[PDB]
């Protein structure tokens, strides 16, 4: 946790740099392999933890960038992130919008089709 | 006591084992030695007798001379567990463990004499596909090809197993293991050869048989001909290019194949295609006394003109295919040829009704799928009429299909079907298959009619003399294809029919099975050794399967008690002495179990036990690696342990060339987070040259691009190198594939 301990010394902590880190991770595991994707999945959870800053209705990209192949080293991660995001979208102001929905649906309907194993955590979210 | 030993050997008294039973007791002294040696039904004494004749260096020399030739060599040809290890040591002395001694005999053989046995040994080597020395398993080629051309099809055929891959430069460290596995798998050479011979008849027609291996050996060496042991290497290479063994005997043998080639020869006009155009090809090579394969010989001959088989052999360098695979006015003109002919091959390659009828009528008289389907591909009413006649004339497999590929056809089928409905059982089974193949008012009517007809026709088809045999009056023939499953079960059980056994057990089934398994286990415990080695491996392999089956039963029932039974069996089986190469699966089962679960450390212990297992290296490690990789479970402790184990296998350098192959696999181990660094570290550990650069090219190719062009990881790996004494201005030059290193790692250095 030394990296976290060092990271904890967040002098001049802001917010926006998070964006760079997120887009960097998306590229890295858009390719390579499932092990890398698994590494990124853990990183994504950490990014969410790191994402202390929030702006309700202005964030939007609560999901959106999350609409990734929810399969292999991603199905559980996408679910964890989506479920966590759903909680975030319920929490406080909630700011549960909808102009991302068409794509969310494209991913939901295919990944919950395929082998047709949706899990109750989906429905609860 | 010589008289007694002779009487004891004396065969005939209970299958000639009586000599072996007497030997077991024996195991005057010289006579006793002959009696103990009889353990081989009797013929296992002559060696003892040779020592006895000498009646002491001479006795040892005599026994050894006789072991080489006195009687039958009781599992001495290729020795076929401490007794076996001792035999291997003796083998090294005899050459004057197993693998080691191999290097002594091969060498001795290369340097002097040592044909079917030698060829069989070559096949044994192919089955080996490695060696605990290599040279002792490569440098045999000299004396080899020597006595070879020095001087039936079967010996050449045995040589073929090795000849097939008589080349250098390629996926090493693993290629040897792969060659061994394939050559050993073909080891079942026999009934399969008979099947290939049957396929040859189906394929067309060439010669006897037992010649496919004889030609394959030649074809592989011929490919080579067309193309510091390294210097002598290239030397003898160019030699074999024009020097191998027995070129006159083979030339005469080739006549059978030449006859087949002549038989293979508008197509009819080609029968005299430039008389001996092929002779020009032969002359080009013979005159060269070296030639330039590629096609120079082909160029001398050839006869193109406005072939399938051509492109075929071309790429090669279905019956024929399967053989080698196992080892390792135009309408009128065409119809006339088809009527004479086969026709199906020409018709199939090509992918007018009266013309079709002339040929179909000839086919009808001959009266299968190949012709019917080849004709369907052209989709001919006149030929359809001949096809109805074909059914009349007939009075394999497919038939109706062509109908599906292409209402008169239904009517003809109905008439034939009616005739079948009218062993009748064999015809009925064929009809059912045909009906499916052709899959229509008639068909609907037929579905109902057929159900009744099949039930009626089936009777006509009509343990050893009862439980299985009672069915055999019908089943011996009825089961000979029987798409269903039941005869295979009878054949396998010996080591609907399955449904009855399943019913006998029917989670509840696991309990029934457990009781049955216990009974089998008791019998096995009682047998405790016997096969003389076969029982050992058989037990090790069976134990692996049985323990695995018991654990599987818990999973299916879930129950858990069955996994406990597996563990109890495993514990008993932990005594060691895992059956020769038979325990391989067991270790594999243990590793699989470790991955599957354990919830009690046992997985860790199982991994250690597997880690301690033997083997000519290579293979098992790879399989295990793949299996583990196919696993996620976020963490950082088990992976580290796995990495450490893999690293332990990084030392000794030299054969790093093998390590480079391992490194490509290590990198292509889903890599992910952290581990990329581990794969990079593994590469840092060894250098059979830019081996890494090649290994990295392969791993990168798996992950896109290649080696330096696919570095990326360098962002951290260069830092790992920067951290090193030489730094990034001494290592990254290779990573970049020096000033190149200093540039490639400048940030890493900072």
């Amino acid at each position: 946790v030394q990296t976290q301990f060092a990271h904890e010394k967040n002098n001049t902590h802001e917010f926006k740099l998070l964006f760079l880190s997120v887009i960097t991770d998306l590229e890295k595991t858009s390719t390579y392999i499932g092990k890398l994707r698994c590494a990124r999945e853990l990183k994504y959870l950490f990014v969410l933890y790191e994402n202390v800053l929030v702006k309700s209705s202005t964030l939007n990209f609560i999901i959106i960038r999350l609409s990734k192949f929810l399969i292999d080293t991603q199905i559980h991660d996408e679910v964890i992130t989506i479920f966590s995001s759903l909680l975030n979208l319920a929490d406080k102001n909630t700011f549960e919008i909808e102009p991302s929905l068409p794509n969310l649906f494209c991913k939901i309907f295919i990944y919950l089709r395929e082998n047709k194993q949706l899990s109750p955590s989906f429905q609860q979210a | 006591i010589v008289e007694t030993l002779n009487f004891l050997s004396s065969t005939k008294i209970k299958e000639r084992n009586n000599a072996l039973d007497e030997l077991t007791t024996i195991l005057p002294t010289k006579a006793l030695s002959t009696t103990a040696e009889a353990l081989v039904e009797l013929l296992a004494s002559e060696h003892t007798k040779y020592c006895d004749l000498l009646r002491l260096s001479l006795s040892e020399n005599r026994l050894s001379t006789i072991s080489y030739v006195l009687r039958l060599f009781v599992e001495k040809s290729c020795e076929r567990l401490l007794l076996a290890v001792v035999p291997e040591l003796m083998v090294k002395d005899g050459s004057k463990l197993v693998d080691k001694i191999c290097e002594y005999f091969q060498s001795q053989m290369k340097l002097s004499m040592v044909t079917n046995f030698i060829s069989i040994l070559l096949n044994l080597l192919a089955l080996d596909t490695v060696g605990i020395f290599q040279v002792t398993r490569t440098i045999t080629w000299t004396v080899i090809d020597f006595l070879r051309l020095s001087k039936n099809t079967r010996l050449i055929m045995s040589l073929i197993n090795q000849l097939i891959l008589k080349c250098h430069c390629f996926s090493v460290i693993d290629t040897l293991m792969l060659i061994k596995e394939a050559w050993s798998y073909n080891l079942t050479i026999g009934c399969t050869s008979n099947e290939l011979v049957q396929d040859q008849l189906s394929l067309f027609d060439v010669m006897s048989s037992e010649l496919m291996n004889h030609k394959l050996p030649y074809m592989i060496g011929q490919e080579n001909y067309v193309e510091y042991r390294e210097y002598i290497l290239l030397r003898l290479s160019n030699y074999k290019p024009q020097l191998f063994t027995v070129n006159h005997v083979e030339f005469s043998y080739i006549r059978g194949s030449r006859d087949k080639n002549s038989w293979f020869a508008w197509l009819k006009i080609l029968g005299i295609t430039k008389s001996l155009l092929t002779y020009f090809a032969l002359n080009r090579k013979n005159e060269n006394y070296s030639l330039l394969f590629k096609r120079r010989k082909c160029d001398s001959d050839i006869p193109s003109i406005l072939t399938f088989l051509i492109h075929l052999l071309e790429e090669n360098s279905s019956f024929a295919e399967q053989l080698k695979e196992l080892l390792f006015n135009g309408d009128m003109a065409r119809l006339f040829k088809v009527c004479l002919p086969s026709c199906l091959l020409l018709a199939n390659s090509i992918k007018s009704d009266e013309k079709t009828i002339n040929q179909i009528y000839d086919l009808y008289e001959l009266s299968n799928e190949s012709f019917m389907l080849w004709g369907y591909l052209q989709y001919i009413s006149s030929a359809d009429r001949i096809f109805e006649w074909l059914k009349s004339k007939w009075n394999q497999f497919c038939n109706f299909i062509s109908w599906l590929g292409n209402w008169d056809e239904s009517h003809k089928i109905w008439q034939h079907f009616q005739e079948q409905r009218e062993l009748d059982l064999t015809r009925y089974n064929e009809i059912l298959y045909r009906l499916l193949e052709n899959i229509d008012n008639l068909c609907g009517d037929s579905t109902f009619s057929e159900f009744i007809a099949a039930y009626k026709r089936t009777t006509l088809i009509t343990i050893r003399t009862i439980n299985v045999d009672h069915l055999v009056l019908d089943k011996i023939n009825m089961k000979e294809i029987v798409n269903d499953f039941i005869r295979m079960q009878k054949n396998k059980s010996q080591t609907s029919t399955i449904d009855k056994a399943v019913r006998a057990y029917l989670l509840k089934q696991a309990i029934g099975e457990k009781s049955s398994y216990n009974k089998i286990l008791e019998e096995f415990t009682e047998v405790l050794g016997e096969k003389l080695l076969c029982n050992h491996y058989s037990s090790s392999n069976q134990a692996m399967l049985l323990l695995t089956s018991y654990i599987e039963a818990i999973r299916p029932q879930w129950s858990d008690c069955n996994d406990i039974l597996d563990w109890i069996i495993s514990r008993f089986e932990d005594n060691s002495f895992t059956g020769v190469a038979p325990t391989v699966n067991l270790s594999m089962l243990l590793l699989s179990l470790l991955q599957n679960h354990d919830l009690s450390h046992g997985s860790i212990r199982g991994g250690k036990q597997r880690v301690f297992a033997t083997f000519i290296k290579c293979l098992q490690k790879l399989d295990s690696s793949n299996i583990i990789n196919i696993m996620n479970s976020i963490s950082s402790y088990m992976a580290q342990v796995s990495y450490k184990n893999q690293s332990i296998i990084f030392y000794e350098i030299k054969s790093l060339f093998g390590p480079p192959q391992q490194s490509i696999e290590k990198s292509a181990f889903y890599s992910l987070a952290m581990s990329m660094l581990s794969l990079v570290s593994y590469p840092s550990l060894v250098f059979s040259l830019e081996d890494m650069m090649t290994y990295s090219g392969f791993n990168h190719t798996r992950a896109f691009i290649q080696q330096a062009l696919n570095k990326i990881t360098v962002a951290f790996r260069y830092q790992n190198l920067t951290e090193l004494f030489e730094y990034c201005k001494f290592d990254l030059i290779m990573y970049w594939f020096e000033f190149l290193g200093r540039y490639f790692v400048e940030i890493s250095a900072i």
